[PDB]
């Protein structure tokens, strides 16, 4: 608490040492990754020395809802939790909406996914409980839900931290960002898929199929074979969300993991989102329970995977 | 309210009509309360494309009088024309004055449309001196140079060299140093000096004006190209 | 043969591979893979774009005008001065009167007709790739996924799907079939654009879920408004628009039949600016 | 004098000012003398362009004051701009009407010049009837009808099935039909009669007018695809 | 390939081998040989021409669409609404701006450079076949004269002299080499077009003698009267007027640096009538 | 005499027949031969069932100077010779001016030419006589020069007749075809070639000419060599004129001609127009004087050659 305490802090002196923010403004150092429309640099910020991530997201929009998008994400200023990525500050230059935010030298768990081949079920422990305050936090304290959960959006760093980034804060960016490219595959939730609902409980959904992906190490749509499980053509994406909607939902091996985490991703992927686990009746599940008590080194076990 | 005064000229605008428009504005000034950035571009609006289109008329009435170039009433009609309407163009411009010198110059509040104010009467009062001609010549002259002698120091002091107004006020000042008083060196001496500033911050440009910006620009650049001939 | 020997082109302005405005015997517009080593993959996709142009002279496609290689590879094409209909219609909300509407539906169908004559299949029309020159004429461009269909059926092999779901055919969509593209996919494409034209808005504003609009299109649950249309629309245009947007493929028409039909809805209307009083002289 | 009149009026549409050109042409008919063919067709043509001017002001204030569908001062005072502009559209016709039916109906030159003034008194009258919804419409409209019979009897007697002035009164007449009466199906007949009575003489089109001739042909087919559609 | 299958063309209206407008997916010009047994020299002549206009694609080149074998021999091409240079400066008497006429002067010199760069000598320009399309942009048609530069001496064999004098450059009237076309005779045309451009009228009105005309011309005797050019002629463009026109054909220059020099009586040229002041918020 | 006078009375009478011209009024019998620039045409007035020859020539003209050629050409309506072709009348339709003209069914002596190889000295003294009046005629009775004579433009008929045609009466339809393709020979006098001078003068030389190509059966102008001379690629256009300015007139060979028809042509074709003989010392040379005195079945003898 303390930690997470002073690194707000520290945040909150970098915000005030710096003010406005432009294309201007700005030094590259690296590319730290791309996606389906947005891309991603690690910056130096030249007026304040700060090092920060900076996202553009490409977007013809007119002036009036560009305008709308950033004082709409201006709400992030706000936004402080040890779950939740920090950010800077926003803008609108050439052809593109940048958004500026605390730089996590970790990477995301999709980055490490690839490196760790499979994330030990007590690390997910910490991954499991990080999300679910994280989620905690948006909902009460601004009104949100995520909508984008999964493994390339829980960002990890050198402190131990996992934080949530690029959850739905701004509705108009939500809007904007509907006309799209297609993507390869799916964390959406069944009902989500079908209009039928829509709450946090779909957030959870995607949680469920995160950890699932990150425990097996590779992806939840589609389960495995018989052969293939033991070891251990891509399915185009309509298939893939076919298969969502109509198909059970995949589950962890049976022998590997612990019945509570088995139990824990079980009710968090139910299909059906009245019977599916809230984040009250996760919190105090026994899986945990268990993994909030245990105490891992995470910030040493993240290093020493990379 | 005023709010019922703007949407009835604003209305009137989209009508193209500038009578009723200018009665409306004249009536929104005349109450003495300070205007907003989006009330005075229509103000300008209004008592400019109306001062336009009396000026089209004086440029081809007087052309059709300098080359007709007899001795009759047709161009005896075309005085008894041309002094009638170049009355009616002197009783515009003094509305405009009486207007702005009394509710407006002294009354603001924004630096950027104090000197866009004197743009406005300065370019009024350089408008009056091409085409008054004899005694009442000077003291309009001099009036639009002492415009141009306190729009420009705080054009440049407080302004940016991209924004539209000091574009705008060097473009006129320009025009003014080559028509009214007929030094082109100068003129042109000053818009090489606006093409060389106005080009240092061409990677500040905003979506605010862009549109603005390069307007008078290749307005500049013509201009240019017109007087090194 | 169409090669511009290096250094002649003079790359300027960015616009949106990338574009960029160029120089070379005037105004032209360039498309170049930015990157420095192109891939195999990336060399037959030039190689298939430029083999596409070549075949087409027609006022309502965009004038290829050559290609280069040796500083990065590219597409030189002719420039257009004014803007894309997805900018008019989406963006400046440009008033247009019903007859202009109707004319840009006939000349992008009669750029489409010309295509498909000579059996290229476009793959990724929509509002975007239809420039309304001079506010006047219709050319129809960006051939980066356009295809020659293929007389054997084995050629066709593995191409991951793209392209922007608004425009794309719900068999595009679902990809069963070794090749589901069809002349009849470009058609209902252009049965969104009729959409676009005859609403003024994106068919499914409502929904913001991008996979759930590619589930549920693909799935048969979601299709076109059609109510949206607004009420200065020829009855024969909105049966017209229903028909390129059939789910069924071969239930929608072709070219010709499209431009059989568009012909005879401008005779099926009084297109005259608006009525006929005394014309003063 | 007459010639200093015609001066005035011929340089003031030089100078695209539709009333001042229009004045010196009231002044013209007020002597009581007997038109050209020549000094027709300009006062013709500044009346029409006044009427066509105040016809769009109020048309096109009415019809956004009524695309507001609500309840505020928008369509309040802000619409008593459509009774302004009918005022003054009411205005120009009353003084054409009092300077037609008192120089130039009484005694005429030429018997196509009959055909002339009374397609304008038809044009005028209708017009205003359109204007005015209430009891005044009744009137009018029956005074048009009784104009354009008036003309078209003598165009069926004594004009050609070519001339400007006889396809300008089918023109004007069907669209009378078309608009006033609402009856399209005797509009159609009309024209679409005009229209193959047009076509007969097609060899008869000497370079006074086959412009004329043909271009209110085609703006007759225009009319009739129009109203058949 | 270009080849129109038979049927699908629809021939119309006639303009002036011979000229109709059609229809193929929209209006189209027809250029048929009006015969009915072509000879193998009127076959290689059009072999010939689709040859030249299937290596045409500029905006200033009149668009070859294909070509029709069957029914009779015909060329395809794009139909222009509007007349043609000759029509606007000698038939309406089009009051175009000195900057138009600047401007008309440097598409057809685009046109042109872009001709010579793939080594077309054209060889038939004259004002009927620069087309003002929709009033804005020049087209250059015509290419039934057209050639291809062969790298050897020896292919060109003998060919009538074929073409309108007025604008036939001296080398080429005199037809002494075996080869007197070159891209400089193009040039000289175009030299003729800047005149008609900035006179208004065609060189040697005084003179009615078709065979005089041809005559004097290549002897040297006639040459056009500069002077009859309009006071509001840039004397840049006089002097390329001039120097396009010279009679010694190399001293004349490539089209690509014409147009240069055309970009330079340009930029200063005009700034239209006086200038323009505060520009009114939209 | 007689007969002319008659002929002359059916022509009137025969225009009196008919009334106005345009195109529709005729249908095409054959096409009697064409150049360059014009057509010729064998057709049916419809009206009047008169066959004439009806001339098509391609301009591309204004109205005002298209009206100004018609108008100009209703001077033929007068011109009543029996050494000149016939008028019926002028118009223009879609880009064409129409002279029809008396038919003659006997051709040109250029086509004449090419049957008969070549034309008896005899024969041509009637042709020479004819070429006179005809000059005479219209330079007396109709103040104008013909500007054009050569084989192709002397008409020949059934009833001997000999007339000339395609001469210059309206002025503007010279300047009209100016704007012109080139030929491929010429029949024009030096000093006309040079500017130098402009009168009948000029006609006469071209008289001279063509009676040398008639004569020998070739071309006046590039006199064969030695041996083509004992039988009895094309030179260029420009060669030709330059050929005629620079170089001796041709003449007729020594022996197969009187020595009167050589001096006739002779003083035709000197090259300074002054020392040229003029229509008064043409009209009593030895050779006419002879000639009009024979009397020559000239009507039979050109059946005969066809
Ligand atoms: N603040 C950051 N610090 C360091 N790396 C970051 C940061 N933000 C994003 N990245 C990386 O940028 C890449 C994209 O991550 P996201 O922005 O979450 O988008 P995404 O998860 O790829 O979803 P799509 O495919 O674009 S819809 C990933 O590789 C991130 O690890
Ligand atoms: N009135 C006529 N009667 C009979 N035959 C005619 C008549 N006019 C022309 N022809 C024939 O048509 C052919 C064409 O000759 P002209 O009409 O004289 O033209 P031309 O002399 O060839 O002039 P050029 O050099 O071609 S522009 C000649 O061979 C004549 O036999
Ligand atoms: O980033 C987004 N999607 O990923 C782009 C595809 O590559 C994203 C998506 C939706 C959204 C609504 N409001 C903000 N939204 C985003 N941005 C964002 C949000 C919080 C933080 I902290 C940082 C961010 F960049
Ligand atoms: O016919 C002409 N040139 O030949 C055409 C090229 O093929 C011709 C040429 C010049 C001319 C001037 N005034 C009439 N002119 C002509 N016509 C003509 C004259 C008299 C008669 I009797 C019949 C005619 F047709
Ligand atoms: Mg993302
Ligand atoms: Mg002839």
């Amino acid at each position: 608490d303390e930690q997470q305490r002073k690194r707000l802090e520290a945040f909150l002196t970098q915000k005030q040492k710096v003010g406005e923010l432009k294309d201007d403004d700005f030094e590259k150092i690296s590319e730290l990754g791309a996606g389906n429309g947005g891309v991603v640099f690690k910056v130096s910020h030249k007026p304040s020395g700060l090092v920060m991530a900076r996202k553009l997201i490409h977007l013809e929009i007119k002036p009036a809802i560009r305008n709308q998008i950033i004082r709409e994400l201006q709400v992030l200023h706000e936004c402080n939790s040890p779950y939740i990525v920090g950010f800077y500050g926003a803008f609108y230059s050439d052809g593109e909406i940048s958004i500026c935010m605390e730089h996590m030298d970790g990477g995301s768990l999709d980055q490490v996914l690839k490196k760790a081949g499979r994330i030990p079920e007590q690390i997910l422990g910490k991954v499991s409980i990080a999300v679910i305050k994280g989620l905690t936090y948006l909902r009460e304290k601004h009104k949100i839900m995520h909508r984008d959960v999964k493994p390339s959006n829980i960002l990890v760093n050198s402190r131990g931290e996992i934080k949530l980034c690029d959850f739905g804060v701004s509705g108009q960016l939500i809007d904007a960002m509907a006309n799209a490219f297609v993507g390869t595959r799916s964390y959406m939730s069944p009902e989500r898929l079908q209009g039928t609902h829509y709450s946090v409980q779909s957030d959870i959904w995607s949680m469920g199929l995160s950890l699932v992906e990150m425990a097996v190490g590779r992806y939840p749509i589609p389960p495995p074979d018989a052969k293939e499980l033991e070891l251990m053509p891509p399915m185009a994406i309509f298939e893939l969300l076919d298969y969502i909607v109509n198909e059970p939902p995949p589950k962890l091996p049976s022998g590997v993991f612990s019945l509570e985490f088995q139990d824990f991703v079980n009710k968090c992927l139910i299909k059906n989102p009245a019977e599916r686990a809230d984040l009250k009746q996760l919190m105090v599940h026994a899986f945990i329970k268990r993994s909030d008590a245990e105490e891992v080194d995470f910030a040493g076990w993240l290093c020493s995977t990379i | 309210d005023k709010e019922e005064l703007v949407q009835r000229a604003k209305l009137a605008e989209q009508a193209e009509r500038y009578d009723d428009m200018a009665a409306a504005m004249k009536e929104v000034t005349e109450t003495g309360v300070e205007l907003s950035n989006e009330e005075r571009n229509l103000l300008s609006v209004a008592y400019k494309n109306v001062v336009g289109a009396r000026r089209s008329s004086w440029r081809v009435i007087s052309s059709i009088e300098q080359k007709t170039e007899g001795s009759e009433r047709k161009q005896q009609m075309a005085k008894e024309y041309r002094v009638k309407v170049e009355k009616e163009l002197r009783e515009i411009c003094y509305d405009v004055l009486g207007l702005l010198d009394k509710h407006l110059i002294p009354k603001a509040s924004n630096p950027e449309s104090k000197v866009f104010y004197l743009k406005m009467k300065g370019d009024y009062y350089r408008y009056l001196a091409e085409v008054a001609t004899g005694e009442t010549r000077n003291s309009v002259v001099e009036d639009s140079q002492k415009a141009y002698q306190d729009a420009f120091e705080i054009s440049k002091a407080k302004m940016q060299p991209t924004h539209p107004i000091r574009l705008g006020l060097a473009l006129n000042f320009s025009v003014f140093y080559y028509e009214i008083l007929n030094s082109p060196d100068k003129a042109c001496q000053l818009a090489k000096q606006a093409f060389d500033d106005a080009i240092a911050e061409l990677d500040t440009l905003n979506e605010d004006s862009y549109k603005d910006s390069t307007l008078i620009m290749q307005l500049l650049r013509d201009n240019l190209t017109l007087w090194t001939s | 043969d169409w090669e511009i020997p290096d250094g002649q082109i003079t790359v300027g302005q960015r616009i949106g591979g990338t574009v960029y405005k160029g120089k070379w015997h005037g105004d032209v517009a360039v498309k170049m893979l930015n990157v420095t080593a192109p891939t195999p993959q990336q060399l037959q996709a030039f190689k298939n774009e430029v083999g596409v142009l070549r075949k087409t002279r027609h006022v309502n496609i965009l004038l290829f005008m050559g290609y280069s290689t040796k500083p990065q590879l590219a597409i030189v094409t002719q420039w257009c001065e004014g803007s894309s209909l997805y900018h008019h219609l989406h963006i400046i909300e440009t008033k247009f009167e019903m007859i202009k509407l109707i004319d840009i539906a006939r000349q992008t169908a009669q750029g489409m007709d010309y295509l498909h004559a000579k059996s290229i299949i476009h793959r990724d029309l929509k509002s975007n790739n239809i420039f309304l020159h001079e506010d006047l004429t219709v050319k129809i461009g960006d051939f980066g996924l356009a295809t020659v269909k293929s007389r054997w059926s084995g050629s066709h092999q593995f191409e991951q799907l793209s392209g922007s779901i608004l425009w794309m055919a719900p068999e595009v969509i679902r990809m069963q079939d070794k090749n589901p593209y069809s002349f009849q996919s470009d058609v209902y494409a252009f049965g969104i654009v009729l959409y676009e034209l005859m609403t003024g808005q994106l068919p499914y504003s409502n929904i913001n879920n991008r996979d759930q609009i590619i589930f549920m299109v693909g799935r048969g649950y979601l299709s076109p408004d059609l109510s949206k249309v607004r009420s200065n629309c020829p009855k024969a245009m909105k049966r017209l628009m229903a028909e390129c947007l059939k789910k069924k493929r071969d239930e929608r028409p072709l070219f010709p039949q499209i431009l059989a039909s568009i012909e005879l809805l401008a005779r099926s209307l009084p297109k005259i600016h608006r009525s006929a009083s005394e014309p003063s002289l």
